[PDB]
């Protein structure tokens, strides 16, 4: 999509309608004519435009009346109103951009961020381009939180997010024209090894692949059309779903082979009751014969009865002989007709150990992607999120993702080693307790008018509890914290002193031996410069490869490689690193998922904020004072980099909308 | 509305794999087994039909008679008047037997050799004769 139209593509927005969000600040327009409304959009769409076009300066709302033309720019007021809307929620003028006007010299109220991961930083840029006094708090000693970047001598390798999925209306897209970002392409091709240590061949690798996809289409029919979503009073997982349709499949293998030689007795018992008639009528043929050959016997010349008793028997005889050459032909038939059914068999079985074993792999792939066993994802929710898919390649950072991270936190008041140990919010303001990562007796209280929580999910999980609310969240959040999903994967990054692999392949796979292993080291990534492979621990692997040592992985890595390869090509690796995110304290896990059980609309539940009760009784309800961010807060794009961006840039919104107020909504 | 073409879901096969935790192998263990039972069904009759298919061996081709290749002709002997006669005895109304009997006499002759002479060889007794067995 072009035009203004593309920018409204490109910021996420239906060109030719106005948001939910607009409704609210713009109840006027929305509820006014229909011409008035296609002012309003392509006052947005221009100016989401501009932005767009150049992204390394601020868009001031001066420079925006500018470029508009007649009648657009006719009322100022429209075009000063959806300016300030588009750069209160981050659709202009967010990132890393020069700024026209400088910041003003005296700040108005005091934010406190816990948590310098993405959505924090991001929040944090936003609201002290607000005019706000901000701090963030980092348990760490190195902002990025899940964008973590191993660096040493040359070799650059992501331990955390490392695929920016797709520039199509992607905020990333907008940020890495800001931050120098080498963004290549992957190619697709995607070559699997048997544990033998030998290709799938392409036909093989074709028909598995193509029965998982027919699989997973399997189970949107039986949750969409079968209402098949609850099992002895449990929610239907997606792993339940699969094993319930393959075994169907199986199942119907079984069904057709029974009835095709259901088939084949049928037609032998038709032949049996002709043979046993054929063998009767051969015998009544043979005493008739006989009968026919002493009537012969008496010479002529004879009397009537006896010459008719010849040509009586002789027809008769020929009678018989005629009826039994019909069955001859009738019986022809049968015995070709037979030949025909066991010469055309249906298919033995439904999937072979070397084809399930392949699938396998196909399923430690959906294991990675939502990075947790089939067996915990809701089926009928586990891809709520599709419809929101970017347009485009994927893509890799091969300086390393870290450099984004570290380019918002430029600017930025960020106390590293600094862990958050209880949070304390009340009518009239908020205090947070943290200590020292380093020294633990060494305390810290920070004031604070509002805090921005960006604990992971993983975090608020712990139980006990790593930080304290007081007071304590409410039952509707911290049920939404149960009920939500953390998952699990982790990365092995193997460095080496020569490329011995296919360089034009950036990734490979290797399917396991077992369905209990599949994630184990299924997976391979070219990505980098350098000479590195990072080789992928997904699924029910991911919990259990925590337990077991770096040289026992790497070792089970080389193996892998060597029968890839052959043990000569193989050197021993310069560099390794092995990551253990649910091990690691300020995660708990990688990213979220939507489980068995829960839905989209709890990622709603968790961005909701908190309120706290009054202080004096009778004194009028209070402004809400507990914020949060992050991956698991936002329903249509969860998990990723992009997720937890958007979201700091909304909480940086309704913070600056509730401490400075609005003047874009009159 | 419809599955994937070869996908096979029927409301009626999902409860059947669900109502417990091994109701999928069981069922799937009763074509096994049902499978089995046919296949040995097979061989059983493959080899009943077998002994059968033995005992014929040679066909019918020593209990053959040649084809008497004979011109049909019009007039009716005594002799043919006798073997027709007796004929009717043991066909009752099978005229194409009794025209292949005689040999000389076609289906309608039979037929109007039964009005021609139905008086005279007392056509009506005979027939009431055939009957009674
Ligand atoms: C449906 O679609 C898909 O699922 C999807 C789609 C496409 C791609 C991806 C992939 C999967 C993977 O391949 N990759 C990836 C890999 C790994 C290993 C991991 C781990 C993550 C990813 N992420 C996710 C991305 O990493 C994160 O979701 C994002 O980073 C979230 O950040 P955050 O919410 O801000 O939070 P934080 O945790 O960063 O910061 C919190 C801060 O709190 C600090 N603190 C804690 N406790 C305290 C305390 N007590 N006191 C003070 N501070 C404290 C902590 O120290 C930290 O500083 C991926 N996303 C991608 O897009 N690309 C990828 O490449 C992908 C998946």
């Amino acid at each position: 999509p072009s035009g203004v139209e593309g920018a409204a593509f490109q910021s996420r927005l239906p060109h030719d309608r106005m948001t939910s969000q607009e409704a609210a600040c713009f109840p006027d327009i929305i509820s006014g004519p229909q011409q008035t409304q296609k002012v309003f959009l392509f006052i947005r769409n221009r100016t989401l435009q501009l932005w767009l076009d150049n992204p390394k300066i601020q868009l001031t709302f001066e420079a925006t009346l500018q470029q508009l033309e007649a009648p657009y720019n006719s009322d100022t007021v429209l075009v000063h109103r959806v300016h300030s809307y588009l750069e209160r929620h981050g659709l202009i003028n967010f990132g890393i951009y020069k700024r026209i006007k400088p910041l003003p010299t005296k700040k108005t109220g005091k934010v406190i961020i816990i948590g310098s991961g993405v959505s924090g930083l991001a929040a944090a840029r936003q609201l002290q381009s607000f005019g706000m006094d901000v701090t963030l708090l980092e348990a760490r000693d190195r902002v990025g939180g899940r964008v973590a970047t191993f660096r040493k001598g040359n070799y650059v390798a992501d331990l955390g997010a490392m695929v920016v999925t797709g520039l199509g209306g992607n905020p990333m897209a907008v940020v890495s024209k800001q931050v120098n970002m080498e963004l290549a392409k992957i190619k697709q091709k995607c070559p699997l090894y048997e544990a033998n240590g030998q290709a799938v061949p392409k036909e093989k690798d074709e028909m598995v692949e193509q029965e998982f996809n027919r699989l997973l289409e399997a189970t949107s029919y039986l949750s969409h059309q079968l209402d098949f979503n609850v099992l002895n009073n449990k929610p239907v997982s997606l792993g339940q779903a699969l094993e319930v349709v393959i075994q169907l499949q199986e199942k119907h293998v079984k069904d057709e082979q029974i009835e095709h030689w259901k088939k084949i007795v049928k037609t032998q018992e038709e032949l049996k009751e002709l043979l046993n008639k054929m063998v009767n009528l051969k015998e009544k043929i043979k005493e008739l014969h006989q009968q026919y050959k002493e009537a012969s016997e008496v010479k002529p010349p004879r009397d009537i009865t006896a010459e008719f008793l010849v040509k009586s028997k002789h027809r008769d005889l020929t009678a018989l002989c005629k009826e039994y050459d019909e069955l001859a032909e009738t019986q022809g038939k049968l015995e070709e007709k037979l030949q025909e059914l066991e010469a055309n068999p249906p298919s033995d079985v439904y999937l072979s150990s070397r084809d399930r074993q392949i699938l396998d792999w196909h399923f430690a792939n959906l294991e990675f992607a939502n990075a947790t066993p089939l067996s915990t994802l809701s089926l009928k929710h586990w891809d709520q999120d599709d419809d929101f898919e970017f347009t485009g390649s994927h893509l890799t950072v091969r300086n390393g993702y870290s450099c984004v991270p570290v380019a918002l936190a430029e600017g930025l008041d960020i106390k590293l080693n600094t862990a958050v140990r209880q949070v304390r919010y009340t009518a009239s303001g908020c205090e947070v307790i943290a200590v020292n990562t380093r020294s633990t007796s060494q305390t810290f209280i920070y004031k604070c008018d509002a805090v921005l929580c960006t604990l992971p999910l993983g975090v608020l999980k712990q139980q006990p509890p790593a930080v304290q609310f007081v007071p304590p969240l409410p039952e509707w959040k911290t049920s939404a914290v149960q009920r939500m999903g953390f998952g699990n994967l982790n990365k092995v990054v193997l460095c080496f002193d020569r490329v011995f692999w296919d360089p034009s392949v950036n990734l490979f796979g290797h399917v396991g031996s077992t369905t209990a292993s599949r994630g184990e080291l299924f997976l391979f990534w070219n990505l980098y410069k350098a000479p590195i492979l990072l080789a992928l621990v997904a699924g029910e692997a991911a919990g259990i490869m925590e337990n077991i040592s770096d040289d026992v992985i790497v070792g089970r890595c080389l193996a892998i490689l060597k029968g890839i390869f052959g043990s000569s090509a193989v050197p021993q690796p310069k560099e390794t690193v092995v990551s253990r995110w649910r091990a690691d304290p300020w995660a708990r896990g990688s990213y979220s998922y939507v489980a068995a059980g829960s839905s989209g609309n709890d990622y709603d539940l968790m961005a909701q904020p908190i309120t706290p009760g009054p202080s004096i009784p009778g004194a009028p309800q209070p402004i809400p004072r507990l914020f949060f961010a992050g991956e698991h807060t936002i329903r249509n794009y969860p998990a990723t980099v992009h997720g937890a961006l958007l979201s700091g840039l909304r909480e940086a919104g309704r913070i600056a909308d509730q401490f400075l107020g609005a003047m874009y909504t009159l | 509305r419809k599955p994937p073409k070869g996908m096979f879901l029927s409301q009626e096969d999902v409860e059947a794999v669900s109502a417990n935790a091994t109701a999928a192998t069981t069922v799937l263990r009763q074509l096994d087994m049902e499978l089995v039972s046919v296949k040995r069904q097979i061989q059983n009759i493959k080899q009943t039909n077998s002994a059968l298919k033995e005992k014929l061996d040679g066909g019918i081709e020593p209990y053959r008679l040649p084809e008497v290749i004979q011109k049909c002709n019009a007039r009716w002997t005594t002799e043919e008047q006798l073997l027709a006669v007796q004929a009717i005895r043991k066909y009752g109304r099978d005229f194409q037997a009794i025209s292949d009997v005689i040999g000389n006499k076609s289906v309608v002759q039979v037929k109007n050799f039964f009005v021609n002479y139905r008086r005279r060889f007392n056509i009506d007794e005979v027939l009431q004769e055939w009957e009674a067995e």
